């Protein structure tokens, strides 16, 4: 074991996020620093995570003491609205998108008159000023580490939150539709994938195909009974449901804070008195001694 | 055989003045020959403390039944050692006078050099006399045989028939089969060792597999009941589901190898007839086509005053190869 | 007449499967059992198209003659009819062959001029299509003398096996 | 019950010396026995004794992840008799060993290709060892968790019925 008393002398941590690994500090500069003749405008960034079960979306502003939320939507929350399968994939991510945004705007009050994009087609659609009152809400999106793939999630929810009436700046060519040898888009796989087309394709493939795979893995549709055709209806009517009531409500605890922290603190252990460490380290004495 | 001994002292190679690289050729040129038929070796005292220039020898030379090599001058076993599988039929091995040859493992693992020896250094290290029915088989196989002669006549004649039939248009399955007389068609998608002569290597039979009714390859009910035979229509489909193939039978009548048998239980008589069948066109229902295939049709044919109706109509996809009627 | 079920293609794999049971099972105790799991009333046994009558005298001299092997069963037939007791598989079955050099009986090749085994000394496998037509009768386990025809035949012996057919 | 001791990876390399169309050989031959395509890898500096220039091809490997691994590894122990020698097996849980005359593998006895020789490394893990290959929160393995030279021993001795010498 490679334990010098000079190398752990010499030896410098790096951040704690750092050495977690949880934080990109060159990204984070270039992405938190304001211009400094706006001189107290917070730099807004929308960041999405993924979880092997969730989706993370928040908008953050950024402090001298610590991060501050603005608003928040989980991937968890939809059953409220529609869909309760397949809560981590990309017709979810522009679902948590949308959600996200039209609470945004409905909290600041510019919800009313920057709709987003109805009656979505897949196109590209950067969200334009009005000629007259105010102009969008300019969010940056923050993707960590994840790496940048053209048909990837995280540009699924910001193609959702940008027809959810959003002003996100970005190109169109890591959408899942590019063409890389022609350079141009090809809006259907969009209008197939914000509504969900691939998984229903699947399905369809491994019902004329063996059963086995299908039973085991598309065995909760079979449980809840929904037919391959009804997965962009599911979409539509959580898109209209999401548009309707954007607000958010909390989860209606039972585990109070007393409740809580009683049972957990008495499952879980505690420390030991340094009168109780010299005591046992007296009968390590006497018990080495004798 | 060839003897290769004492080229050292011959003047029609002492006054050439060229010995290693030209005898790992010599096993090259012993190769191409083709025509100068040589199964054993006669190289005793070689000038060489190693086996390296009679390394692929065993490779060169693999019809090898009995060496001399005494007089030698081996004081090692590993350049011996890569000779496991390689003239392993060889069955007669003596250098002695030799620190090889006069060491302990002489008759322990010499066995393992010439696992097939039935003689060792003028001896016997294994019971030569039983070990052409142990090592080898007991008897004899048949190319083409049945429950009796005639049987076999008529078995050959119908299956000839059916092949030819079937080569030249196959649309009236419907009637050749009846209403009771149903059908199988599966495929064969593993293959045999690497080193069999002209083995095709995977099925490319790409556009019969949907219509395929096997037990172990589908794990699904409802997708074999539905690939599986009914009547007449769906011997049909069974019948234009797969690649139309002349039958290579009247070239290789001995690779068309057919057993036969009869059928107690309804008074017909069996066929297992096995040849290839090289398809040239192919099933016009919508890699993609085939390649060296093979087929085994297991037919029970219940004659009457007419003709003979047939029970079961069976079709195989394999991996083409040579057969196991030749010698 | 017929149809088309899940129950033929059961008992063409439960077939093969017991069938490379029975053939791997290398003792000389069970060879009545593979002419008692065939028709020991009447049948047509040709195994490697050999001109034999009864099952009981060929699992003998397999016993006394053969040692084990594996078989790689990769496809199987279900023809069926109706008023005649038909059930027809083809095993498509690479078998191996066993480099002992000897029978089952684990001899000792080495004439002796004076325990334990030793590996698994496999050799190349040969293709063939083992049809088997047996009665259907089987759908609720009654496979008592229903095989009528047994045809062991070839596609394709490599040349690395060590026995020469 | 997550502890298993699997085959994680299975390398096959041929070094070759000169740098002819002996490289070009050995990549067919690696080519037809693993079921994907080779690569060949450059020298890393100059000798002059090995006749060795930098930045020109030497060797030739391939990786075989999955159950052509453990065919592969039946085969390689099929020539070496399924014995090892107590060495050929690493502290950190690998091992490995070498084979001359590759004509007793599948491969023919065919002249335009010759005879060459492999070296066969197998990587052994345990479940759960993504958290030292992931790119977000890497972690390492506990002092409990690793595979160790007597476990490997211990395991793939009592599977394929090996034997190891010594």
């Amino acid at each position: 074991d490679a334990k010098s008393s000079a190398y752990s002398s010499r030896f410098q941590t790096p951040f704690r996020r750092r050495r977690e690994g949880k934080t990109d500090y060159y990204q984070r500069k270039r992405l938190v620093t304001q211009h400094k003749a706006k001189y107290n405008t917070p730099k807004y960034r929308l960041v999405v995570r993924f979880t092997n079960k969730d989706i993370i979306c928040q908008i953050i502003s950024s402090t001298i003491t610590g991060d501050v939320v603005l608003a928040a939507a989980y991937s968890h929350e939809l059953p409220r609205y529609g869909i309760t399968h397949g809560l981590t994939n990309w017709a979810a991510a522009y679902a948590t998108g949308l959600l996200i945004a039209r609470r945004t705007l409905q909290k600041l009050g510019l919800d009313e008159t920057y709709k987003g994009v109805e009656e979505v087609e897949g196109e590209y659609e950067l969200t334009e000023a009005v000629e007259d009152g105010p102009r969008p809400f300019k969010v940056f999106l923050d993707i960590g580490l994840q790496r940048t793939t053209t048909g990837a999630r995280v540009f699924g929810a910001l193609k959702g939150a940008s027809d959810g009436g959003l002003y996100v700046p970005h190109s169109e060519n890591r959408f899942p539709g590019w063409d890389f040898e022609t350079e141009e888009i090809d809006p259907e796989l969009l209008r197939s994938y914000i509504f969900g087309g691939h998984v229903s394709q699947y399905m369809e493939e491994l019902a004329d195909d063996d059963e086995e795979r299908f039973s085991e893995l598309f065995k909760g549709y079979l449980a809840d009974d929904i037919d391959a055709d009804s997965l962009e209806d599911i979409y539509t009517s959580a898109h209209e449901a999401i548009r309707a009531d954007p607000a958010f409500k909390p989860t209606e605890k039972k585990f109070t804070k007393e409740q809580y922290a009683a049972e957990s603190k008495k499952y879980r252990q505690t420390k030991l008195s340094k009168e109780e460490r010299a005591a046992r380290v007296a009968a390590k004495i006497a018990a080495l001694a004798g | 055989l060839l003897n290769l001994g004492a080229l050292h002292s011959d003047p029609e190679l002492i006054q050439k003045g060229v010995q290693s690289k030209m005898f790992p050729a010599m096993m090259k040129l012993a190769s191409t020959e083709k025509s100068l038929i040589v199964e054993s070796v006669n190289l005793a005292d070689n000038q060489l403390k190693d086996i390296s220039a009679i390394s692929t020898l065993a490779q060169t030379f693999p019809n090898l039944k009995n060496l001399c090599l005494a007089n030698n001058q081996i004081f090692r076993f590993r350049s011996l050692e890569v000779w496991k599988n390689k003239f392993k039929d060889l069955r007669e091995l003596l250098m002695t006078n030799n620190p090889i040859t006069t060491d302990k493992l002489y008759r322990t693992e010499m066995l393992r050099l010439f696992p097939k020896l039935v003689v060792l250094d003028n001896v016997i290290v294994r019971d030569e006399q039983k070990l052409q029915t142990v090592y080898s088989l007991p008897m004899k196989i048949q190319q083409f045989f049945f429950e009796n002669d005639a049987l076999g006549q008529s078995s050959t004649d119908f299956a000839t028939n059916f092949l030819n039939l079937w080569d030249n248009n196959r649309e009236q399955l419907l009637n050749l089969y009846s209403p009771q007389s149903q059908f199988s068609v599966s495929v064969d998608s593993t293959i045999p060792p690497s080193t069999v002569t002209d083995s095709d290597q995977t099925p490319a039979f790409g556009y019969y597999m949907s219509s395929s009714r096997n037990i172990s390859k589908v794990s699904s009910e409802k997708s074999i009941q539905q690939r599986l035979s009914i009547g007449q229509e769906s011997i049909n489909s069974i019948f234009k589901t797969l690649p139309k193939t002349k039958h290579h039978l009247q070239e290789q009548p001995n690779e068309y190898s057919m057993e036969t048998i009869s059928y107690p239980q309804i008074n017909g008589f069996v066929i297992t007839l096995h040849g290839f069948f090289e398809e040239t066109g192919k099933p016009e229902l919508e890699n993609n086509k085939l390649s060296k295939k093979s087929f085994d049709r297991t037919w029970v044919i219940v004659p009457m005053n007419n003709s003979v109706i047939i029970a079961s109509d069976l079709l195989t996809v394999r991996a083409y190869s040579t057969g196991a009627w030749k010698t | 007449m017929v149809m088309n079920d899940a129950n033929q293609a059961q008992i063409t794999a439960t077939f093969t499967k017991k069938i490379l049971a029975h053939l791997d099972d290398p003792d000389s105790n069970k060879l009545a059992q593979f002419v008692q799991l065939f028709n020991p009333n009447n049948c047509r046994i040709i195994f490697n198209a050999t001109p034999f009558a009864q099952a009981t005298v060929f699992l003998q001299m397999w016993q006394n003659q053969v040692v084990q092997t594996q078989h790689a069963l990769t496809g199987v037939d279900y023809h069926a009819i109706p008023g005649s007791g038909t059930l027809i598989c083809n095993v498509n079955c690479k078998v191996r062959f066993d480099e002992s050099g000897r029978d089952k009986m684990g001899q000792d090749a080495t004439v002796p001029i004076q325990m334990n085994k030793p590996r698994p000394l496999w050799g190349p496998y040969f293709g063939i299509s083992l049809q088997l037509i047996i009665d259907d009768r089987i759908f609720r386990n009654d496979f008592n003398g229903v095989i009528s025809g047994f045809n062991y035949n070839m596609v394709y012996k490599p040349e690395d096996s060590l026995l020469k057919i | 019950p997550m502890r298993d001791l699997k085959i994680e990876k299975l390398v096959l390399n041929i070094s070759v010396g000169e740098s002819g169309d002996r490289l070009t050989r050995a990549s067919k031959v690696l080519e037809q026995l693993s079921g994907q395509t080779p690569v060949q890898s450059k020298a890393r500096y100059t000798v002059r004794t090995f006749g060795i220039r930098r930045n020109e091809k030497i060797a030739v490997h391939v990786t075989v992840r999955g159950p052509k691994a453990e065919e592969i590894l039946e085969r390689g122990l099929k020539v070496k008799e399924y014995q090892l020698r107590d060495r050929n097996f690493s502290a950190t849980g690998n091992f490995g060993f070498g084979i001359d005359e590759h004509i007793d593998l599948g491969i023919k006895y065919d002249p335009s290709i010759g005879i060459f020789g492999m070296d066969f490394y197998v990587v052994m893990n345990r479940p759960g060892a993504r958290v030292t290959r992931r790119k977000r929160c890497k972690g390492t393995v506990g002092n409990s968790h690793k595979t160790t030279k007597e476990d490997t021993v211990s395991w793939f001795k009592q599977k394929y019925d090996a034997d190891v010498l010594d």
